[PDB]
């Protein structure tokens, strides 16, 4: 829930050839990292306590099935297309420089 | 209430539920019986042809 860190390395470690006596090269590493939160999706929908007790053509757990269908959905539009993705998304497939 | 097929809420009225929660066939509570001949109930029966 309060997201993970991601560590990378980076740096062009470097070494290089001497004679005798060529006092030798010195050299630096370097390192990274990158942080990513999950994002909060949400409904509510409403009826008639006559309509709950009746469940006509069985709405109610149409309703349960569609919401969870709309939901995985929803998860596909933010990451291919960015089309309605929440900032805490970090890129999205037609992001990219390449056709 | 609300209006007859309101925008955020689902309701029995609304036209969404027709063909559902129709109302049930009963008998006829009030069947007048049938009337019947008094005439051949009072008058000496003869046979015929």
């Amino acid at each position: 829930a309060t997201g993970i860190v991601i560590p990378h390395w980076t740096g062009d470690v470097s070494a290089q050839w001497i004679g005798e006596g060529d006092m030798k090269p010195i050299t630096k590493g370097n390192m990274t990292k990158r942080d990513v939160h999950p994002a909060k999706i949400a409904t509510i929908f409403v009826a008639s306590a006559e309509t709950v007790r009746a469940n006509p053509a069985n709405y109610l757990g149409t309703m349960r099935t569609k919401v969870a269908t709309a939901i995985a959905m929803a998860f596909d539009n933010a990451a291919l297309h960015g089309t309605n993705a929440p900032s805490a998304f970090q890129g999205y497939l037609d992001q990219s420089n390449k056709t | 209430g609300f209006s007859a097929d309101h925008s955020q809420i689902a309701q029995t009225k609304d036209t969404m539920f027709t063909g559902y929660l129709d109302p049930v066939q009963a008998k006829d509570y009030f069947a007048e019986a049938e009337k019947t001949s008094i005439v051949q109930r009072v008058a000496q029966k003869i046979p015929m042809g």
